């Protein structure tokens, strides 16, 4: 899939 | 009366990022998503991504408009994890389902916080209301 970005 | 106890159950009211994106300009986005859960990426540990279960308790405004998929938005989700309440941009919502470990962590965090778990019936009713609305 389309990589989930991480908070911070 | 039976309480949620499996990830499969809670996944039923898990909203993916794709859905949030599809719906974020709809007129009753707030009403629909409030009460649903999400798998939220809260950061990295050892350069590995960490995710938590959290409930959506509301929709709020962020400081900046930001890019979300192919659109632009000012919307943030007010999210609850036990007693921890924080606002998150929609971009950090995962499209993957909860793992058992994430679920158990959430359960323990809910107990430690002295929070009531959702009942299976609340879950099923919420899900049903969404499936009917589409």
């Amino acid at each position: 899939g389309s990589r989930t970005p991480m908070y911070g | 009366t039976h309480m949620v106890s499996l990830p499969e159950e809670l996944n039923r009211v898990r909203l993916s990022r794709h859905k949030l994106e599809r719906w974020c300009h709809m007129p009753f986005f707030a009403k629909t998503v409030t009460g649903c859960f999400v798998r939220i990426g809260i950061g990295n540990h050892n350069s590995k991504p960490v995710y938590r279960v959290a409930e959506i308790t509301g929709v709020v405004e962020t400081a900046k408009v930001y890019q979300l998929g192919g659109t632009r938005t000012n919307k943030g989700l007010q999210l609850r994890h036990g007693n921890d309440q924080r606002v998150f941009r929609l971009e950090f919502v995962s499209n993957q389902e909860f793992t058992e470990s994430e679920f158990m962590k959430w359960k323990e965090a809910m107990f430690s916080a002295g929070m009531q778990l959702p009942t299976l019936d609340e879950i099923n009713k919420k899900e049903l209301s969404i499936k009917e609305a589409l």
